[PDB]
RNA sequence: UAAGAUAUCAGAGGAAAGUCCUCUGAUCAAACAUGCGCUUCCAAUAGUAGAAGGACGUUAAGCAUUUAUCAUUGAACUAGUUCAUUGAAGUCAUUGAUGCAAACUCCUUGGUCACACACGGCGCGGAAGGCGUG
């Protein structure tokens, strides 16, 4: 049979293996897709199940890994489409609308097209465009979106006064194709022929008030009605002039800049004048307080840079501060945690996010989520920013999850087994973890009894009886080690001036005392003038 | 719409627009799986026939086919015609007036005018040979000329020749009419 | 797809039976005229109306109801019930569908004719029939 022969042909194996070798590269996802499908040409009723059910989990589980892809949701269900079950094309615009969060132009625009045809029922088909409109209505592309919705109600429905209902919004929207709608508008109020079809256009009162014309004029109508129209047309023309300025602002500043609206895939890179366009078109959208429209315009700068963070930093902080919604902010996060590949400054604010919104059992589970990553080993990290914001809100739960063991009622912070095992350890490294002297001026700042002879002990004496040879050269750590004890508020003047002097700075080689006096002059120039002499005899 | 596979060109094929999908309406009538007629049709029973005789009693002379009697009329009507061909036919060798000489010398003159006269008759007919006799037939029920004749010559040869000439040549114009010839034939 | 036919009946006539053809009657039909004290219908302006028909319009997520798969395997369980896994098909809809009712808005139609504001016809039309003669 022909699906038997497709496995045992070589070209299968190879790029089904380079697929699972190569996920996230997408041109193996489309060769493994553009080949299996030509290898069963005739895609009709006829074809084998077996060939049949293998080409549809190689599209859903493709889709499960590039939810944006606005083409392949589409193309999918259009397989679907002619194999012949309507019910499981539906299903697949539904998971590709809500893969979008219910607002991408193309998916509505190929949903309703194909909806026409197989919905054939009066109430729920324009149910559809009404749920449409508020989503992606707005779009300044929605043209022909809107060009649908209309050829839908002239052809459809009897009465002639929904029509006039509709086309009064389009005239109010920045289309990018908005001078097709004051044209249609034009060719009907021309061919108005009757002073009852103007109760059609606006309510019997605002004719008589706004504009001053009146339906029950009984009389010699022609002029009358040629009036009307003459003063009806006005208003449209002022509402031209209204809209062309919003738009020709719009084109000319941003619009015109901006030649990809498309996904691609997370090997594409965008330009750099691109980023700065969206970045200031969506500055301009927030001033309009036109929610629909910033959601929208939100979603349709998203999935061309949907893989930077830029955009789902931004896109939160406006749901955070203008539309004041906190937990909603925590959702952008969350599906923005996906999609892009920085993934530390998200994650970093993302933290910070929940902690506001006093969801800390979310938080320690999701701390458990990260360590379990990297198999119990943050510690050990190449890329320190991950292990530094992961530490200090570690940091955090334990302070508060355990009662403190110290006086003074001090959350013992860093100085616990737990944590400071796990600093320990990042500290033993020395030369290779790359966040050293960061993590040791943190160490610093307890400033009590009980603890500053915890950290001499504990770490700056063991420092010394190992003596690691690249903790001794920094004079970043000698100025640190200083700064633990002169802080202290249990220490008098004299004996903190005696113990730094007397044992800590004869301490230090005379060798690695030449590229460690620039920092340890520092701290002696500032607070120790005094005692500036007997520094520079020493060495 | 899109494609139009039609002989037409896309404006045109664009120019006759369906009215949208019909709306759907759950149906009414049987499905055409359970459609059927009456099944269950209990036959002409022996207790059918036993209540008979309460329909017999009612009306047991029957109203007289009186329609049918227009057609035994009629039928019987045609026997009685044969009946009158058969007193006819048993009334040639009799008649008194076909019973002069050989039958083989008679030829059989017809359809000749109402208003010839056998010395007509008897100049065209000479033109074939000496006559033995003539005879012109009139209705004995009233002496109507019947329009044919019997002529004996006195050679069959003669009357053959007569009857070649003035019967196959369309027929013998006497007086004003076409006057076939034959044989005896009787 | 083909062949045949172009009202029926009865009488007189032309070429005992029948056919063909012609004028005389009856009945049947169509078209055209034309009548009936024939039948029905044809909307405010002395007023801001109303009659017939719609709306595949709104109120309206009205109100009142009833509906959202089957099979296989394990756990608990009363002596049916829930949870998880494996297969089969699967119009969309639940702001639905089904029943009940109202209000409002809007669409197409016509003699919006003439005379009269006057204690059971016989104005001039048009529309629709019935009936009768030629």
């Amino acid at each position: 049979d022909k699906y038997t022969a497709l496995i045992h042909d070589e070209n299968f194996s190879t790029l089904t293996l380079n697929v699972s070798r190569y996920p996230k590269s997408l041109a193996y996802w489309e060769k493994l897709l553009n080949y299996i499908v030509k290898a069963s040409a005739p895609i009709c009723k006829s074809t084998e199940p077996q060939l049949l059910k293998l080409i549809r989990c190689t599209y859903s589980s493709m889709l499960n890994e590039f939810p944006y892809l606005e083409n392949y949701y589409i193309d999918f269900a259009l397989l679907e489409y002619k194999l012949g079950n309507v019910s499981m094309s539906h299903k697949i615009f539904q998971r590709g609308l809500q893969a979008f969060n219910q607002r991408s132009l193309l998916l509505w625009t190929s949903y309703l097209k194909f909806c026409n045809n197989v919905i054939s029922h009066q109430k729920q088909l324009f149910k559809k465009y009404e749920t449409a409109e508020e989503y992606v209505g707005l779009h300044f592309f929605s043209g022909e979106f809107w060009d649908l919705y209309l050829e839908q109600i002239s052809s459809r429905c009897t009465s002639s006064k929904k029509y006039w209902n509709v086309l009064r919004k389009i005239l109010e929207i920045p289309l990018h194709s908005f001078s097709k709608f004051y044209a249609l508008w034009l060719q009907r109020i021309d061919d108005i022929m009757d002073l009852k079809q103007l109760s059609q256009l606006t309510s019997k009162d605002e004719l008589l008030k706004k504009l001053k014309i009146d339906i029950n004029y009984s009389g010699r109508k022609g002029p009358y009605l040629q009036d009307a129209k003459k003063k009806l047309k006005k208003i449209t023309k002022e509402m031209y002039m209204v809209v062309q300025y919003q738009v020709l602002e719009i084109y000319s500043i941003f619009e015109s800049k901006i030649y990809i609206n498309y996904y691609t895939s997370p090997e594409t890179l965008v330009s750099s004048d691109e980023i700065e366009t969206w970045i200031k078109y969506l500055d301009y959208t927030i001033t309009l307080q036109t929610d629909s429209l910033t959601h929208l315009n939100f979603q349709r700068a998203l999935l061309p840079l949907a893989h930077y963070d830029l955009v789902w930093i931004k896109y939160s902080k406006w749901l955070i501060n203008s539309k004041n919604d906190l937990l909603g902010a925590k959702n952008v996060l969350l599906m923005g945690l996906k999609f892009s590949l920085k993934k530390t400054e998200i994650i970093k604010l993302l933290y910070s996010v929940i902690c506001k919104l006093n969801e800390y059992v979310l938080l320690r589970n999701l701390l458990e989520k990260i360590e379990s990553s990297y198999s119990d080993n943050v510690e050990n990290v190449d890329d320190f920013e991950i292990f530094w914001d992961y530490l200090q809100f570690k940091t955090f739960c334990q302070n508060s999850l355990y009662s403190s063991r110290y006086s003074d009622s001090q959350s013992n912070g860093l100085l616990n087994k737990e944590l400071f095992d796990k600093v320990w350890k990042r500290l033993s490294c020395k030369e290779k973890k790359s966040g050293q002297e960061i993590l040791l001026n943190n160490l610093v700042q307890f400033y009590s009894k009980d603890t500053v002879e915890f950290v001499e002990k504990n770490i700056f004496q063991k420092i010394i009886e190992f003596g690691w040879e690249y903790y001794l050269q920094n004079g970043m750590f000698w100025n640190c080690y200083c700064r633990l004890i002169y802080f202290d508020t249990s220490r008098s003047y004299l004996d903190k001036r005696q113990y730094i002097v007397r044992k800590i700075w004869p301490q230090i080689d005379k060798k690695f005392a030449q590229s460690v006096l620039p920092s340890l002059t520092e701290f002696c120039e500032s607070y120790f003038p005094e005692e500036m002499d007997t520094l520079e005899e020493m060495f | 719409m899109n494609y139009n596979l039609s002989k037409y060109p896309d404006d045109v094929s664009r120019l006759f627009k369906p009215r949208p999908p019909l709306s759907y309406k759950r149906p009414t009538d049987y499905p055409y799986a359970k459609r059927q007629t009456n099944p269950n049709i209990t036959g002409v029973a022996n207790l059918l026939s036993t209540s008979l005789k309460h329909y017999m009693e009612e009306f047991p002379e029957g109203s007289p086919n009186n329609h049918l009697q227009r057609y035994e009329d009629i039928k019987l009507s045609k026997i009685k015609n044969a009946q009158l061909l058969d007193r006819r036919l048993q009334n040639p060798n009799v008649d008194p007036h076909i019973k002069d000489t050989d039958p083989y010398r008679t030829i059989f003159i017809g359809r000749l005018p109402y208003d010839l006269d056998e010395i007509e008759l008897q100049k065209y007919f000479v033109k074939f040979g000496e006559i033995e006799k003539i005879r012109i037939v009139k209705d004995k029920i009233t002496q109507k000329s019947k329009g044919y004749a019997f002529i004996v010559f006195k050679d069959p040869i003669s009357s053959k020749m007569a009857f070649k000439e003035i019967g196959v040549h369309r027929g013998i114009q006497i007086k004003d009419r076409i006057c076939i010839v034959d044989i005896e034939r009787g």
